[PDB]
């Protein structure tokens, strides 16, 4: 039917505390595409990424957890957690960089 | 180590 971003928020903050990553992605990439989309809306794209970069880095897809938190921070810059996750991959990454340079 | 929230 139609969800408002603060529907599909809620509902991926429901499926995040029941450790459901499959769906809190679902949910929560559905509240950023309404809000991309300019819905007026009381929930900030800063906290849906920050859940999102999270669900997504439990599916083993790093790739797209560092992507969605350099875009937190684009929009954050200051946010404490989305810093340590970008150090830690950025550690990572330079591993992976040494480790080719070697071979 | 990642955190959530
Ligand atoms: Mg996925």
């Amino acid at each position: 039917s139609f969800l408002t971003a603060e529907d599909c928020f809620e509902l991926g903050k429901v499926a995040y505390t029941e450790a459901d990553y499959y769906h809190t992605e679902l949910w929560m990439e559905q509240a950023l595409r309404q809000l991309d989309e300019g819905e007026i809306s009381t929930i900030d794209k800063v906290s849906v990424l920050d859940y999102l970069s999270y669900a997504v880095y439990q599916q083993g897809d790093l790739d797209k957890a560092l992507l969605l938190t350099k875009k937190l921070l684009e929009l954050d810059p200051e946010h404490q957690r989305a810093n340590g996750n970008l150090k830690y991959f950025e550690y990572i990454m330079a591993k992976e960089l040494e480790h080719h340079h070697h071979h | 180590g990642p955190a959530g929230p």
